[PDB]
């Protein structure tokens, strides 16, 4: 408190930005994988009690029919961001009779990240405490997955994990991704990585899946199809034997 | 703690920033004297031009606020010029709004109220300047009114400000106690200038040349400052006295 | 008694000083050398430009700025703060001209800049300017040369100098004032300014320098502020190179 | 009272064929019963193979043309040099025009 | 710049408390004692002047008991100036409700308005809270006789009998020992005077150190009676606390 | 830019407003002033402590007129008192006279000044006033009144009191000397006696200021022809009158 | 204007409002309820400029419902009338004033008495045994001046309203397509099914 | 330091603004970019940096106007803000005066925009360095801008990590590349060599390389992907 | 005017003011909500039981936002009043602009958004209140129960508790609540609620305040005698053991 909110560290970084990144590190798990057949987003619900109705954990939201979003960290902040995204998308339609590019939506969202500080147009006190995986499809750059941080910076990942297991998960992602990956393969991969990095035994109640495809747009998987995919991955991993002990 | 940094009360009930501004008022290390004549008012100040690269005509701490009011400042020249501009603007606005020239004491009270506002609000810092306004008010005659960074202001028969202010004050006091009048019984303003310079030489104990003094004179409906040669003529007259 | 009087601008110390202003002055002393010389019919400004590398385009990266068509300003210290101060001074001059038709007199412009800086030394939310500015020109009352410090204090000079080699320059200037009571000419003032910049460059002799000279003279420039270029610039440079070596 | 509107005459025409379009205009700029210029074009190329003409009040037409060209420039800046669809340009022109719904551009527009 | 000097008056302690709220409550505890008692046929307010001097014009002095409207009165404990600011705002709010609805202001509405003002001061603006505690005594056609209390925290509650200021613990103990739901206004007056005399930090209760008020129904109209020095002296000598 | 939007006077853990107590401390070191209420007038008095004999003490007035029936004196910081008197005159004119056509009563004007001072103790970026005020007024429905206003924004009605350095010694002297039947001259004499103790230098009409809220002075009205308009009740005593009353001490 | 009538009977208040809304030379609707239930025991009929009427009515309804929820209490009809009058009187001197006239009928339970208030778009409020807005009064008042009686029953009030409606349908240039009649009493608000 | 590095409004006793230096260090800890001009062209070669191998390479060159662009080094959002301001200024020039904004004036505007932030409480200096290439009525121009507010015109320079290698390569190659007039590919190859002179344990690939070219008869154009394969 | 950033991030990634508001919540009276098959019960704790307190006028812990949604809170009472006023105003506004009463989810989300804005705005501190919002959607019989915390997070719960000793009550609820068999009758729901409260309210039944919500805006507060009946019936079964 002895310094300003928009103060630089001697290393050349914004304190509040790094602290919000730490808060994101303490967040739930969100993994996205983009392939030529579509993008898949999977999140860990993380219900803090058995009496919490796990359905009321909406960590995968729809920005537009062609843009979906997954959140990690202080999910409350994400609310405002989501609004700014959704309206912006529809506004780009109203002004141009076309769908807004994924990169354009992500950039417009990031334009809010560093709109904090003191002084004053009044700006918010602290940066956001949530990171976003924004998946989408447009006719210009195909299927796209973006990582958006409260640092105002956004990257484009072929696959990205954010949250708690985000470190270890990312490593396995780098080992299991290829340009010829299919949609079902990406679904099972997200499920496997989530089952690894989750403290709880992964079922259809503490995890949520969603996919953006060119045909059906952004669709969130219901509990039944997610449970069927979980059983499929269980059968796959249980029946695999590529070992050579001797 | 921080009661020494802004204009808030210390546990002893004092405002340290006001005291430090008072201390800063003497940064110029120049002494100024002011006296009232029979129908005029004279202000003398030490003109100290250390650098020869300086244009000696630009070095001055006496300002012509209006056609009638003059102001001599003890303190740094930035705050001096700030107060000068503010006082000129106040005098002009008063003349416009109320139809007559702003009186000496009225301008002094306005500047003192501004200094008081600086004394009570945090974002404004006091001005490290002591302001002596002199004129010949059409209602009060010769008038000398002085304000300080504390928001205090008062009028004098004759006053002095500077590092050696106590000496000059005691000198004037003694002279007036011996004369038992509150002014310099002289019809000519040049003789009152000579009196002021003589008594400042006596108090400070140093000799002055024409380039060591600023002399402002306020007569009815005029305030001016003497040139180097007029000051030299006054010094010649003083040297030829007994 | 106490500590912390230097952590906030406008805070008076127990002795009666604004330590932030003096720190800004120290920041000024770290800058390159810039001088001004008032001749009989005008003023001449000169400045040293430290050549950080051969990659810099010569004769570019101008350091002397112009206000109205008759005022010249050269600032030693934080170049951006000097540019901001020049912008504010140009605004003041535009206002003065629009309201009074006549171009702003040099003393009026000086007082405007001084009030601006003095205001910048009044609040704990604004940093005092980190530059010392030598400016001036020719108005209806002849030539005027002024120098303004980060404290808001400004004065009229026969000659002024600031920066690293200021003392060197402040020496040479004092010679001229003593050896020319009648006054210098514009061309001779330009040559002397080139010489003085060359001499003061020895205090920052580490890297090479580029000379930049401008002048406003009633007869040589007809009262307009103009950059000395071409043959006169080469003459001044040769004069300085011969005098120093 | 000052009348902020005026008429400069002119006539523009637009036709669309199989794989082409054509926008034509007369080059005569006039005022009242006098000619201002015999060659003052008003059918402009804006890029992305989009031709526009706003005929009527010359000042409002020029203002609208400049605004639409600026809009296409910023649309290229803010969307990775994406080509501006003709329908997208039409919607943006609708919004440009309706911006002054209560002080309209006294021009009939055709792209 | 000015950040180093900001005390941040509206911030939470690690435990979940408001520093300035607690400190203002302490300042109020160091102030005069005020007691309100609600009876079946009226309400009584009593207060002790901490300013004690024989040269104090106690006649034209009203520093503890104030009138909001004609049916609501307040006993104050704490800073008198903040109290007067809040009293002016409360009178204005009551008169605005009257002008809008052409009906007298219900007591709880005024109390909640003042409490919300206080809370706003304990959540934004970075200003110090009001060091004042209020005892409201009023009558409205909905709940009848009503006794409320409010503190700098912005919280308000209702009471049959309550006390604020100094020695509130002993006063509450005595009141809880001697209170009955079926008391009358005179019994409430006696109880308030006895509690003040037992919880006073002075020698003994005297008329020059007391403020007294009664809201009664004596016809079907309520009377807001602020006691005069002689009336206070008479009720004191009648209750046996003094003699003359 | 005035970023100081936060309170500079906050509650300490001990339940104390530090700046209020420090303003009271600054008041205690001020020169002693006093007021005394009689049956037919009020009296306010204080010492005119000049800095140097070269300074004209009459040019600086510690007793000032608020309304033709209400005057005020102070103890503490001169400049705060001067700006407070200016604000008080302006608020008496605007917030009352321009609404009811009459000058405000003493209690309401004191309440307005108390509101100003409380805002000084609670608003952002400001310190409390370093003064204490003794205001003596007269209105038709409340008669004569004498009030004291402290930096805390609180005010109290006094039959007679004093503030400043020698306040306590003065106040005790007033307790043994006051009664509810004094005439105006008796109050003047008692005020002069009480002040003579709390003064160190000379004690004459040129070193003391004293004003009275007594009878109406039609000679000070400046215009005749309106029977309903009587003279002002406030009058500052001349040095000649002060010395004449001292000659009979 | 539209037909907005009200009659205060012993222990009830009856409000009648035309069912026709016509824009241009076409009757757009013949079943328009020009009333809004401000509270369970206070109803308000309205008529005036198109748009402003329903806007003002629903705004007043929202404010009254918010007050009822906030305090868990129903405002007396007098208080609701005073609030609506103050709103209209503040509106008249605004940039675009509301041009709506209202009749407010309510059964005050604390007094166990029916009350009827008439307010025009200017903010002139009156408590009358019977009231009307627009040209309707120009007829109905006369009838009432002859046929009203303080000790009437709700059925007698309905018959008097039927007489007023017959007179209007006989001597009015406009066809208001009948009226909706509502009764407000101690048991709340009901709507006469067949009038 | 500890008592003088909390704000941009506080001067150190030596006369230093520490927050400005911290922003400069934020620049130094960024991807490397280099600019070089002759008398007919100006080229920016940027080495885009990626988080990991599954991430993209953050864009480093931004187009401001059909005749002027810049490359960033450091904070991307501050670069976006400054580039949008520069776009606005060039657009205002073209619309109000039918004039292409001079590169020198653009540098002046950026310097003043930064000085605004390096003197006011409640604000930080920008955290990115910029290299501006532009072809105006005065020829080709390259500018280097630091958030201290200092902008300087150079024949060639470089910023980011290990920029000294590229700077020294340009210091030696000055007399060589200043003469590459009327040959864009050779100037691009010189820039690629300069940026290679600042590589440690890495090789230039189409994914991490971005080129920008402006000049006479050549609008400011960006080359990414296969377009840069001709220089790898 | 005052825009000082009070709620900022800490080096470990924590917003301290939010956690201290949560602590203030942990110091407030206990509140609990339970969902039945067709009803929702809200129970609240009374601060011991003082005798000089007037219980007819003191505000109750359960406040109605609309005719079909109720709100209980734990923490600072004043912040609760502010949130209740804002929620009632928003409910009336949604009725005015949508011609349909708000859903429990929508009101809950509005309150959570208000709190989140208060955790990210300058010159203001977060709310020291946690809220339990209960009710039934319009023309819908499915019970709705939600919880919001000072941090701005909102979530639905089969049964939940907030305030002091909420850990013990939450354990009791996780023990004695079968999702497959929610309390089918209102009596069973009230009994489970009063039992869960009595696990912490050692004092008498006066300390318990129960309200029951049933579809089509059927909100009824239980009398102290009914609470006494429930506590006596549960205690007699406990002694049987």
């Amino acid at each position: 408190y002895d310094r300003g909110v928009s103060t630089f560290s001697p290393e050349g970084r914004l304190f509040q930005v790094e602290y919000s990144l730490e808060a994101i590190k303490l967040g739930s798990t969100a993994i996205g994988i983009a392939t030529k057949e579509g993008v898949v987003l999977g999140v860990e619900k993380r219900a803090t009690s058995p009496l919490l109705e796990s359905d009321s954990i909406e960590k995968i939201v729809e920005i537009d029919r062609h843009i979906g979003c997954a959140m990690s960290g202080l999910t409350a902040d994400a609310r405002s961001m989501i609004e700014h995204a959704r309206t912006a998308a529809v506004t780009h339609n109203l002004y141009y009779d076309e769908d807004i590019n994924v990169e354009s939506l992500t950039q417009s969202v990031c334009d809010l990240a560093l709109r904090f500080g003191e002084g004053a147009e009044r700006l918010m006190s602290r940066p956001f405490g949530v990171a976003l995986l924004i998946a989408g499809h447009d006719a210009d750059d195909g299927y796209q997955l973006f990582h958006a941080e409260p640092s105002g910076t956004f990257y484009r990942y072929n696959a990205k994990a954010i949250g708690s297991g985000s470190e270890g998960a990312q490593a396995e992602l780098l080992n299991e991704w290829h340009s010829s990956l299919t949609l079902k393969e990406a679904e099972l991969l997200v499920l496997k990585i989530l089952k690894q990095v989750m403290e709880e035994k992964l079922d259809e109640n503490n995890a949520q899946l969603s996919c953006i495809t060119k045909q059906d747009g952004f669709k969130i998987y219901d509990n039944e199809k997610t449970a069927e995919l979980i059983k499929e991955l269980k059968e796959k991993e249980a029946a695999e034997s590529p070992e050579e002990a001797d | 703690g921080y009661d020494r940094h802004i204009t808030i009360f210390s546990p002893e009930g004092r405002l340290y920033q006001v005291e430090y501004a008072f201390k800063a008022t003497n940064q110029t290390n120049i002494n100024s004297l002011a006296v009232r004549g029979k129908d005029c008012t004279v202000v003398i100040s030490q003109k100290k031009v250390p650098d020869k690269l300086l244009d000696p005509t630009t070095v001055s701490y006496i300002f012509c606020i209006s056609r009638t009011i003059g102001m001599v400042v003890n303190g740094p020249i930035p705050d001096a010029r700030n107060a000068a501009l503010r006082a000129k603007a106040e005098a002009a606005e008063f003349r416009y709004k109320y139809g007559y020239d702003m009186p000496c004491d009225v301008l002094a009270k306005r500047m003192a109220n501004l200094s008081q506002i600086y004394t009570q609000r945090a974002y404004m810092r006091p001005l490290g300047v002591i302001l002596t306004f002199v004129s010949v008010d059409e209602e009060l005659g010769p008038s000398i009114y002085k304000t300080d960074p504390a928001g205090y202001y008062v009028g004098y028969k004759a006053t002095a400000t500077g590092p050696k202010q106590q000496e000059i004050t005691t000198n004037l006091e003694n002279h007036f106690k011996k004369s038992k009048i509150d002014h310099i019984n002289e019809e000519s303003w040049e003789k009152v200038v000579e009196f002021a310079i003589t008594h400042m030489i006596d108090a400070l104990g140093t000799e002055f040349s024409k380039n060591d003094l600023e002399v402002g004179v306020a007569t009815k409906d005029k305030f001016f400052t003497l040139s180097a040669e007029n000051i030299e003529e006054r010094l010649v007259a003083i040297a030829e006295q007994d | 008694i106490g500590t912390g009087y230097d952590l906030s601008n406008s805070v008076f110390s127990p002795d009666g000083r604004n330590f932030q202003v003096e720190y800004a002055v120290k920041a000024v002393e770290n800058g390159t050398t810039s001088i001004g010389i008032k001749c009989n019919d005008g003023v001449v400004f000169a400045v040293e430009k430290l050549i950080t590398s051969k990659l810099l385009v010569p004769q570019k990266n101008v350091k002397i700025q112009v206000v109205d068509r008759h005022i010249g300003c050269v600032y030693s210290g934080l170049i951006p703060d000097g540019r901001h101060l020049v912008n504010r001074g140009r605004e003041e001059a535009a206002s003065f001209k629009k309201l009074y038709k006549t171009p702003i007199p040099i003393p009026a412009f000086a007082d405007r800049l001084g009030q601006y800086v003095q205001a910048h030394t009044l609040y704990n939310s604004v940093r005092p300017f980190g530059v010392s500015t030598i400016f001036g020109g020719v108005d209806k009352n002849g030539a005027h040369l002024y120098m303004l410090e980060p404290s808001g204090s400004y004065w009229g000079y026969k000659g002024a100098a600031t920066g690293k080699g200021r003392q060197s320059a402040k020496a040479e200037l004092e010679k001229l004032v003593d050896h020319h009571p009648e006054g210098l000419s514009a061309r001779e003032a330009v040559k002397q300014a080139a010489k003085i910049i060359y001499l003061a460059h020895e205090d920052n002799k580490e890297k090479d320098f580029e000379l930049e000279i401008s002048w406003c003279s009633l007869s040589e420039t007809n009262g307009l502020h103009k950059f000395v270029k071409g043959d006169l610039l080469q003459e001044a440079i040769d004069f300085a190179q011969k005098e120093i070596n | 009272q000052f009348n902020p509107y005026g008429d400069n005459g002119g006539t523009i025409l637009g036709i669309a064929g199989e794989d082409f379009a054509v926008l034509a205009g007369d080059t005569r700029n006039i005022t009242d019963y006098s000619i201002n210029s015999r060659y003052e074009p008003k059918v402009f190329d804006c890029g992305d193979n989009i031709v526009m003409s706003a005929n009527g009040f010359a000042a409002d037409g020029d203002a609208l043309v400049k605004r639409f060209k600026n809009s296409v420039k910023w649309y290229h800046f803010d969307h990775n040099d994406k080509k501006l669809s003709i329908n997208s340009a039409a919607r943006n022109i609708q919004h440009l025009l309706y911006g002054k719904r209560f002080f309209p551009y006294y021009v009939h527009t055709i792209i | 710049g000015s950040r180093r000097y900001d005390s941040r008056t509206t911030i939470f302690s690690p435990e979940g408390r408001l520093y300035q709220v607690e400190y203002a409550l302490e300042s109020i505890s160091h102030a005069g004692t005020a007691i309100g008692i609600m009876a079946s046929d009226g309400i009584v307010l009593a207060a002790e002047r901490k300013v004690t001097s024989t040269l104090l014009e106690q006649d034209t002095s009203t520093e503890k008991l104030y009138k909001l409207n004609d049916k609501i009165a307040v006993a104050v404990a704490g800073l008198t100036a903040d109290a007067e600011i809040l009293i002016n705002t409360a009178r204005i709010h009551a008169q605005n409700y009257l002008k809008t609805y052409n009906e007298d202001i219900p007591v709880e509405i005024l109390v909640r308005r003042l409490s919300d003002i206080k809370q706003g001061y304990t959540q934004h603006g970075g200003l110090r809270p009001f060091g004042v505690s209020f005892i409201y005594a009023g009558y409205d056609d909905r709940y009848g006789y009503q006794l409320y209390t409010s503190n700098p925290s912005g919280n308000y509650t209702g009471w049959k009998a309550i006390s604020v200021g100094a020695n509130t613990s002993a006063a509450q103990t005595l009141l809880q020992m001697d209170y009955k739901d079926d008391m009358k206004v005179d019994d409430a007056i006696e109880l308030a005077l006895k509690t003040l005399s037992k919880t006073t930090d002075s020698s003994a209760l005297t008329y020059d150190r007391l403020e007294f008020a009664t809201i009664r129904k004596g016809d079907g109209e309520v009377y807001q009676k602020i006691f005069k020095p002689q009336e206070i002296k008479d009720i004191l000598v009648k209750t046996g606390i003094t003699k003359k | 830019t005035d970023r100081y939007s936060f309170s500079l006077t906050t509650f300490s853990p001990s339940g104390k407003l530090g700046q209020i107590d420090y303003a009271l401390t600054a008041v205690k070191q001020g020169v002693t002033s006093l007021g005394i209420k009689a049956t037919n007038g009020v009296v306010i008095a204080t010492e005119k402590k000049s800095s140097s004999p070269l300074a004209m003490s009459e040019t600086l007035s510690k007793v000032s007129l608020l309304t033709p029936d209400i005057g005020a004196v102070y103890s503490g910081m001169g400049p705060d008192y001067r700006v407070l008197v200016d604000k008080s005159r302006k608020v008496a004119h605007t917030s009352y006279k321009r609404i009811y056509g009459e000058y405000p009563p003493t209690k309401l004007l004191v309440s307005e000044v108390a509101k100003i001072m409380q805002e000084a103790t609670q608003s952002g970026g400001v310190r409390p006033f370093g003064v204490s005020l003794l205001i003596a007024g007269h209105d038709e429905f409340n008669g004569f009144s004498l009030y004291q206003v402290d930096p805390s924004g609180s005010y109290f009605p006094w039959k007679a009191t004093a503030i400043g350095k020698g306040s306590v010694a003065a106040k005790t002297f007033l307790e043994k000397r006051w009664n509810d039947e004094l005439e105006l001259e008796d109050a003047i004499h008692i005020a002069l006696l009480t002040l003579k103790e709390s003064v160190e230098g000379e004690f004459n009409g040129d070193t003391i200021e004293l004003a009275i809220i007594g009878d109406e002075n039609p000679d000070l009205l400046g215009y005749t022809g309106i029977p309903t308009d009587k003279g002002p009740r406030f009058r500052k005593l001349t040095s000649q009158e002060i010395n004449d009353r001292l000659e009979a001490l | 204007m539209d037909i907005i009538l009200g009659i205060r009977v012993q222990d009830s208040v009856i409000l009648a409002s035309s069912k026709a809304v016509t824009r241009g030379i076409s009757v757009l609707k013949d079943s328009d309820d020009k009333t809004r239930q401000l509270s369970p025991h206070t109803l308000m009929s309205f008529a005036g400029e198109a748009g402003d009427t329903v806007q003002f009515a629903e705004y007043i309804q929202a404010n009254i419902q918010l007050y009822s929820i906030r305090e868990d209490y129903e405002l007396s009809p007098q208080a609701v009338s005073s609030f609506v009058r103050q709103e209209l009187a503040k509106s008249i001197r605004s940039r675009r004033p509301y041009q709506v006239n209202v009749l407010i009928g309510g059964y005050d339970k604390k007094k166990n008495k029916p009350e009827l208030y008439q307010i025009d778009y200017l903010g002139t409020k009156v408590e009358l045994p019977y009231g009307a807005h627009g040209y309707s009064g120009f007829y109905t008042f006369s009838l009432l001046d002859h046929h009203y009686r303080p000790d009437m029953t709700t059925e007698e009030g309905l018959d008097l309203l039927k007489l007023c409606v017959q007179e209007l349908e006989k001597r009015m240039p406009m066809d208001f397509k009948g009226v909706i009649v509502k009764i407000v009493d101690k048991d709340g608000i009901r709507q006469v099914d067949d009038f | 330091r500890n008592n003088y590095d909390g704000d941009t409004v506080t001067f150190s006793p030596t006369g230093r603004l520490f927050q400005v230096e911290y922003a400069l260090e934020a620049i130094k800890q960024g991807s490397v970019t280099v600019g070089l001009r002759s008398n007919t062209h100006a080229v920016l070669v940027a080495l885009k940096r990626n988080a990991d191998e599954l991430s993209s390479y953050q864009k480093k060159i931004i187009k401001c106007d059909e005749h002027m662009g810049l490359s960033l080094a450091g904070l991307a959002p501050d670069a976006r803000v400054l580039s949008n301001y520069l776009r606005q200024q060039c657009n205002y020039s073209s619309l109000v005066f039918n004039r292409k904004l001079a590169v020198e004036r653009a540098g002046h505007l950026l310097c003043d925009k930064a000085q605004k932030n390096t003197q006011s409480y409640g604000g930080r200096p920008y955290g990115v360095g910029l290299l501006i290439i532009g072809y105006d009525k005065s020829g080709a121009h390259l500018l280097e801008f630091q958030p201290s507010g200092n902008v300087t015109e150079l024949y060639g320079t470089a910023i980011g990590a290990r920029s000294q290698g590229a700077k020294t390569y340009l210091e030696r190659t000055l007399d060589t590349f200043i003469k590459i007039d009327g040959n864009p590919d050779e100037l691009i190859k010189a820039g690629v060599e300069a940026i290679s002179q600042s590589l440690r344990d890495e090789s230039l690939t189409v994914d991490n390389l971005s080129i920008a070219i402006v000049g006479k008869d050549t609008p400011f154009t960006i080359y990414d992907g296969e377009a840069v394969a001709k220089y790898i | 005017g005052y825009d000082r950033a009070l709620s900022i991030f800490s080096p470990d990634g924590h917003i301290f003011q939010v956690e201290y508001a949560l602590e203030a919540v942990k110091r407030g009276t206990c509140a609990v909500g339970v969902k039945g098959k067709n009803c929702v019960v809200l129970g609240c704790e009374r601060r011991s039981t003082l005798k000089l307190q007037d219980t007819r006028i003191t505000p109750s812990k359960v406040s109605k936002i609309d005719s079909h949604v109720v709100l209980s809170f734990s923490g600072l009472n004043a912040d609760s009043r502010i949130l209740i006023e804002k929620a009632r105003v928003e409910a009336q506004s949604h009725r005015l602009t949508l011609e349909d009463p708000v859903t429990v989810e929508y009101l809950t989300r509005y309150v959570a958004g208000v709190q989140q804005r208060y955790t990210q705005s300058g010159g203001v501190r977060p709310f020291g209140v946690s809220t339990l919002i209960a009710g039934f959607d319009p023309r819908d019989d499915e019970p709705k129960l939600y919880q919001t915390e000072p941090s701005g997070i909102y979530s639905s719960w089969s049964a939940q508790t907030i305030g002091r000793n909420s850990k013990t009550v939450r354990e009791f609820l996780e023990k004695n609540y079968d999702r497959k068999e929610p309390p089918a009758t209102v009596e069973e729901c009230v009994k489970l609620t009063v039992r869960s409260l009595l696990e912490v309210v050692q004092t008498g039944a006066k300390n318990i305040e129960i309200t029951v919500v049933k579809p089509d805006s059927d909100i009824v507060a239980l009398s102290s005698e009914e609470i006494n009946q429930y506590v006596t019936q549960i205690e007699q079964e406990k002694q049987e053991q």
